[PDB]
């Protein structure tokens, strides 16, 4: 089994910037996709090779970012509108093993609330 | 010779005793009990066929390598007939297993055709027709000589050019090309295993295959450590042969001791099948 640690939540401001930071330890052999969702729809995906698929209400405000040497994925939220505010929820798919089936991760659970 | 004397007939008897048992359940729980016989399953069942064929076999070896052999020439050609079929059967079927996994999981999707010719048809006359024709030295050169106070069973070549010619040929068809086969079609499917995300295009038909591929690649791995140290020695002997290395002949007495020693060892291949069963079937 694999851990995911979740941070960056906390008070901010409308319009402001922030940078959710979504690490994984454990037994991790490889891991091939890490997003964030939100029933959970997906507003970021980035895969290994670094193909981005943004959703349809964050085009143009959400840059996604990915550091597979240290096995954390980087959101940066910009432009925020009172619509964004949501728990954001890390999702990661990895496997133990060579010979190991595809194993899918969650994280705890990021509240992003923005002030008015 | 005290200590050989002693060792080998109870290696021998130990591997025909497990051998026997573990080829003929084998066998029976394939082909009398119609169970599971997919295509790498199928060829365990001509791994197990040609294992047990051997097999039968080992009390012979035991009664020479103990008194004598007081059977005659026509067992001794069958015996060297039987010995040579499994020898090369047995690698070359796990050459076309490692060909089949990567036929099935490079080319995953248009493969069904030449994934069932190639188990049905092809096998054969890949596998068994050159296996039986590579037995014809052992139809000419298998006869019982008349050594001072016990006949010997064995090969008996013009001279030593035969000797190095043929182990030569065994060393190639039995370790090299086989052995590079394997090692190509495992190369590309380890670089495949670690770098594709999902094999196929569902979950369940990629951990299918990883569930599949594993158990062959331990039996390959378990067949070639059982059989490299007889490999080593026969080089090392070749090559005295050779006369590249000049040495006393103690020396050649402690090699042909290690070469007596670890074919006996390496025979423990004809149980592998069987204990992967067990250890895997549970
Ligand atoms: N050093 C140095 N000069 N080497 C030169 C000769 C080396 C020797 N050549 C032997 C030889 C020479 C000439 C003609 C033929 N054979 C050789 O190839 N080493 C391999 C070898 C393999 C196995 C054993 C013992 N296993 C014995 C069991 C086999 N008995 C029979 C099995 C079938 C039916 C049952 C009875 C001993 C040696
Ligand atoms: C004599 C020569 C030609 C062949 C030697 C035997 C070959 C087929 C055997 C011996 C060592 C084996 C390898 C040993 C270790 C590993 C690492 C792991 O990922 C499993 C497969 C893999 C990669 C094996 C593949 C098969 C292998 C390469
Ligand atoms: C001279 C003869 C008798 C030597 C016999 C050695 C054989 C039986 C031993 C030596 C090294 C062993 C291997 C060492 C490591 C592994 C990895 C493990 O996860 C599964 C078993 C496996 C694959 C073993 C299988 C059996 C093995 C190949």
């Amino acid at each position: 089994q694999v851990q995911l640690q979740e941070s960056g939540g906390g008070l901010v401001q409308a319009g402001e910037s922030l940078r959710l930071s979504c690490a994984a330890s454990g037994t991790i052999f490889r891991l091939y996709d890490m997003g964030w969702y939100r029933q959970r729809e997906l507003v970021a995906s980035i895969t290994s090779g670094g193909s981005t698929k943004y959703g349809d209400s964050v085009k143009g405000r959400f840059t996604i970012s990915r550091d597979n040497a240290k096995n954390t994925v980087y959101l940066q939220m910009s432009s925020l509108k009172p619509e964004d505010t949501a728990v954001y929820y890390c999702n990661a798919e990895y496997r133990t093993g060579i010979w190991e089936e595809l194993l899918d991760g969650w994280g705890q659970g990021t509240q992003v609330t923005v002030s008015s | 010779a005290n200590f050989n004397k002693i060792f080998l007939p109870t290696i021998y008897s130990i591997i025909f005793l497990t051998g026997i048992v573990g080829n003929g359940l084998v066998i029976l729980v394939m082909g009398y009990q119609k169970k599971l016989r997919s295509m790498t399953d199928k060829y365990r069942l001509h791994l197990s066929v040609a294992d047990l064929l051997f097999v039968i076999t080992l009390p012979f070896w035991a009664v020479d390598a103990v008194a004598n052999w007081y059977f005659g020439n026509f067992l001794c050609k069958a015996v060297h007939v039987i010995y040579t079929v499994n020898l090369y059967s047995s690698v070359w079927i796990l050459a076309f297993i490692s060909l089949d996994r990567y036929l099935a999981i490079v080319h995953a999707t248009n493969s069904q055709r030449p994934r069932k010719l190639l188990a049905e048809k092809v096998v054969y006359v890949g596998v068994w027709i050159p296996a039986l024709l590579l037995t014809i030295p052992d139809f000419i050169f298998a006869n019982v000589s008349e050594a001072d106070d016990r006949y010997i069973c064995d090969r008996f070549y013009p001279n030593d050019l035969w000797v190095v010619v043929f182990q030569f040929q065994h060393i190639m068809v039995g370790l090299i090309l086989p052995g590079i086969v394997i090692l190509s079609c495992y190369c590309i499917i380890i670089s495949r295993l670690k770098s594709v995300r999902l094999l196929s295009g569902s979950r369940e038909k990629d951990r299918n295959l990883r569930r599949i591929t594993r158990p062959t690649v331990i039996l390959i791995l378990a067949f070639f450590a059982c059989w490299l140290p007889y490999y080593i020695g026969i080089s090392i002997d070749s090559f005295i042969l050779l006369e590249i290395i000049k040495q006393g002949c103690e020396f050649e007495n402690t090699v042909h001791k290690w070469i007596s020693i670890t074919e006996a060892l390496a025979f423990f291949h004809c149980c592998l099948n069987p204990i992967l069963y067990a250890f895997l079937g549970a």
